[PDB]
RNA sequence: CAGAAGAAUCAUCGAAUCUUUGAACGCACUGCGCCUUUGGGUUCUACCAAAGGCAUGCCUGUUUGAGUGUCAUU
RNA sequence: GGACAUGGGUUAGUCGAUCCUAAGAGAUAGGGAAGCUCCGUAUGAAAGGCACGAUUUUUCGUGCCUAUCGAAAGGG
RNA sequence: GUUUGGGUAUAGGGGCGAAAGACUAAUCGAACCAUCUAGUAGCUGGUUC
RNA sequence: AUUGGAUAUGCCAUAUAAAGCGCUUUCGAAGAGUCGAGUUGUUUGCAGCUCUAAAUGGGUGGUCAUCUAA
RNA sequence: UUGACCUCAAAUCAGGUAGGACUACGCGCUGAACAAUAAGCGCAGGAAAAGAAAAUAACCAUGAUUCCCUCAGUAACGGUGAAGCGGGAAAAGCUCAAAUUUGAAAUCUGGCAACAUUUCUUUUGUUGUCCGAGUUGUAAUUUCAA
């Protein structure tokens, strides 16, 4: 009805139609892997996340939720440790464990000396032994950096192992 | 640094270092162009912390509108239209007299590579920043149109909102 | 005609819970089904319920 | 000017396609972030508890965390709230620890330089 | 006809020695049907018309694989052989500067990017 | 209808072509110019044709300037 | 039928236009105006040329002078 | 028994006031177009088995 | 065919680097013809005009609270 | 004499960029007769604008913006007509100016040159080198929550 639409209604040109709208299709799942496995395209995330194991939300929830079957004082919390949490399901079983043996291949942080670091932290050493962190931070001539007695030490810790 | 000076120096707008130099500067303002491109700011700190740069893509132009809108927003206004393929970014009042306010606007330029690269101008490169001072989107502009957050500062009171299960 | 004519109805949902549970009721009475015009003369039982 | 609603049903549908969108996403983690819990301001609704902003800095200090990782595992900081009585305190250090309890952290893969 | 695979396989003058003689044809072929003309003649002409457009086709690539070529990896290249999506496209921020970031930014996502997390019920 | 025999008034579409205009851009609105290169002819200091250029404002850089603007130069 | 259909028909170095200017209009310089835009036409505009020279520390010195539109009846 | 063709410029109400100025207008007197507008009806005409 | 964010793994990695937390017998800058006042327009906000600031200052609410503009 | 610099010009100088259209929704300006209306003028995007408190409140306090519901036809103002609270949707936070890097402008455009890369011979970079920009201040660092 516009002189626009009226313009192709009368060409001979075809509508440049596309098909994407499939409505209740649900978006599939990238991301996690284990849960994308474990996910099944019909349900709803809510359904999903109570039946993998996992909290949707952390909060209340705003409204009725569905009910398909008939259901059968600061210092001493402040410092208290929550000792962790069960793990219902195999799914929340099977990302704890990926977690740990991840975070266990992922554990060793300390790194070795270069070859600068080294003679730097060596030549201090064969001069003030290996306790007064503090006489070498104010050594001037050797530790020409001006590393404090804190930096000194990590260096040692450091080629130790 | 210099800059706490100069900002306490520009509050004695009428001492007689200030007084003189309004003088002269309005009297060679006055020699030039009604809009002329400024080598560099007359208040470097005034520029400066209005988002001024000494970079290439910066520019300052420097503008003078007749007393008796707001001046400062007609002088951007003017500017923008002067200089059409940059942002105008703020603008300054530099001096005054009895017939013309004096103003410097901050511009910056979208295509050269210096603000395409700078992340921390980057933003008005993109479109949504075209003509800022034309939408009231500048400083002055934000505070004619009465943008701002208090109790100081239409369709949902015109419009009849009938629901489904009313 | 505008848009804005009512079209949608308010109902309590007490009373579509009353006609639900006369609806289901009514089901259950062979003389009605006939009277809505189901074939059900050679039907073994009214409620028909049939195995999992 | 008459705004209609014949778009309700469908906004509810849109809404709940941006959560599924979300969670394709994000798939483990939460769609929300976990919140504060509250007093409303007046005279009227101070007997009772809703959801706030963020936690603030004292209550994450409490808890043991600090401002700059608790975004990066869902918890909001508050900046303008702030604890007047031990009761809010304690009301949102408890809620941040039940939340580290429940929380499986997964690790990151970092750079390692060769050499020092 | 004239098949374009095998026009493609041959040189830019001969390209343009069979144009001229296609244009002759061309001409020839006119002239019959301002005359008075047999069918055939006003098939023929459309099928030479054609044979023309895909003749100057090939010739026309030709030239400017020769000019893709000449300016390949250049910064400056004719503006017909820049990109066309629309003005818009050309004048957006590129997806490495709209990616730039200050070292400040950099050590934020460096130190404390997002983590990947999940909750327990 | 005639005619033709990887066909097609087919589809898709990532390569091209895309006259005169129009924000419309050498200047005017049948025209009138300038600059660069090349080519033709049965005629070559002439004539002709072809191709590629020549709007405005502003930005960055480049080059060349101007100033009884501010100075330095035993 | 000045209708309908089918075809044909207007040939220029010398005839007109093309070129020039007229009353006037009008862009530019500038200045107004919130602004669509208005005033302004040599206006406080750096308003564009020509010659000279054994080549000048192979980095140019010296001298001179200083829009457009508008007429198929005007001028040519 | 000086008109005119083509091209052109342009001031344009009324009283006040010696003039200047004002005090409201104007685009002159108006015309036409489109919107506002479905302006203002204690009224006229009609209002269906 | 083209892409997206992850995962595993290879190589490279300028780390003599860069961060968070935690400590203080050391410091801690904060936007002006703007705020404001007077007055005239539009509808407390904003605009013009004249005048024109301050530094626990200034804004806003109720000595206190709260906030930190240009 | 020679040369620095400042300011201001010129070039069909190298490379860019602006206009016009659409205009439902969006942001400014202007604005009547009978309405932050229509008309007029300016400028955008896929959304726009707004936005991380010179914000509320007077509580056991809240905590960027936006939107919906409510507050509420209430308070106020004299028919006009809110807002805080409350319930929800969505949620994310931040960057500068003001600091001596001063044991070292650590910063960046452009030319040329290689080398890669591509929705793409059409895109986008990297490395080197040179001329410039820049100390009348470009990086790093800090933004009051500190």
């Amino acid at each position: 009805a516009n002189p626009r639409q009226r313009n192709k209604q009368r060409s001979g040109k075809p509508r440049l139609t596309r098909r994407n709208a499939n409505k209740k299709a649900k978006a599939k799942i990238y991301g996690n892997f284990v849960i994308q496995q474990n996910w099944d395209k019909h349900a709803t995330l809510r359904q999903n996340y109570a039946r993998l194991g996992l909290l949707a939300t952390p909060n209340y929830v705003t409204g009725g939720v569905e009910k398909l079957y008939p259901d059968p004082t600061l210092d001493d919390v402040l410092d208290k440790e929550i000792s962790i949490a069960p793990a219902k399901t195999e799914v929340v079983r099977q990302l704890e464990e990926e977690a740990v043996k991840k975070a266990a291949r992922q554990s060793n942080k300390m790194l070795p000396l270069s070859a600068f670091e080294h003679a730097y932290i060596q030549r201090l050493i064969n001069k003030y032994g290996t306790e007064d962190f503090e006489s070498m931070a104010k050594d001037v001539k050797l530790n020409s950096k001006l590393f404090n007695g804190s930096k000194l030490k990590n260096l040692y810790i450091r080629m130790k192992a | 640094g210099a800059y706490k000076y100069l900002e306490e120096l520009a509050k004695k707008k009428q001492s007689d270092v200030n007084l003189f130099l309004s003088r002269v500067r309005a009297w060679e303002y006055r020699q030039m162009n009604v809009i002329h491109r400024a080598s560099r700011p007359s208040r470097p700190d005034k520029a400066r912390r209005l988002g001024y740069k000494a970079k290439q893509g910066y520019v300052i132009y420097r503008i003078r509108v007749r007393r008796g809108r707001s001046a400062r927003c007609t002088a951007e206004e003017r500017v923008g239209r002067y200089c059409s393929n940059l942002r105008v970014l703020n603008s300054y009042w530099v001096n005054q007299d009895a017939t013309y306010k004096f103003f410097e606007v901050i511009l910056v330029d979208p295509s050269h590579k210096a603000i395409r690269r700078d992340p921390r101008i980057n933003w008005i490169v993109n479109p949504v920043h075209k003509h800022r001072e034309s939408r009231g989107l500048t400083s002055i502009g934000k505070k004619s149109r009465g943008i701002g957050k208090g109790h100081r500062f239409w369709l949902r009171h015109n419009t009849l909102s009938l629901r489904r299960y009313r | 005609t505008k848009t804005w004519r009512k079209w949608h109805v308010k109902v309590n949902q007490n009373e579509k819970r009353y006609a639900i549970a006369s609806a289901v009721a009514a089901s259950g009475v062979p003389s009605l089904l006939l009277a809505r015009g189901h074939r059900i003369e050679e039907i073994p039982e009214v409620p028909l319920v049939v195995d999992d | 000017y008459v705004k209609t609603w014949f778009n309700q049903p469908g906004r509810k549908l849109r809404r709940r396609q941006a959560r599924q969108t979300k969670a394709a996403k994000i798939a483990p983690r939460p769609v929300e972030a976990i919140r504060p819990a509250v007093k409303p301001p007046t005279i009227r609704y101070n007997m009772k508890v809703r959801a706030g902003r963020g936690f603030t800095l004292e209550e994450l200090k409490a808890a043991g965390v600090s401002r700059r990782v608790a975004s990066t595992i869902g918890i909001p900081v508050d900046h303008r709230r702030r604890n007047r009585s031990e009761e809010s305190l304690q009301r949102n250090v408890e809620r941040i620890k039940v939340y580290l309890a429940h929380l499986i952290v997964f690790p990151r893969k970092a750079g390692q330089p060769k050499k020092g | 006809a004239l098949k374009t695979f095998e026009l493609r396989k041959q040189s830019q003058e001969n390209l343009a020695e069979q144009l001229q003689e296609l244009r002759q044809e061309l001409a020839s072929l006119r002239v019959q049907k301002i005359a008075g003309g047999s069918g055939s003649k006003l098939s023929k002409i459309k099928t030479t018309r054609k044979d023309i457009a895909r003749i100057l086709t090939v010739i026309n690539e030709s030239n400017r694989l020769a000019a893709r070529e000449a300016y390949k990896n250049k910064k400056y290249i004719p503006l017909d052989l820049r990109q066309k999506k629309t003005r818009a496209i050309r004048r957006a921020l590129t997806p490495y500067e709209q990616s730039r970031k200050t070292l400040k930014q950099i050590k934020k996502e460096r130190y404390f990017p997002l983590r990947k997390y999940a909750l327990k019920a």
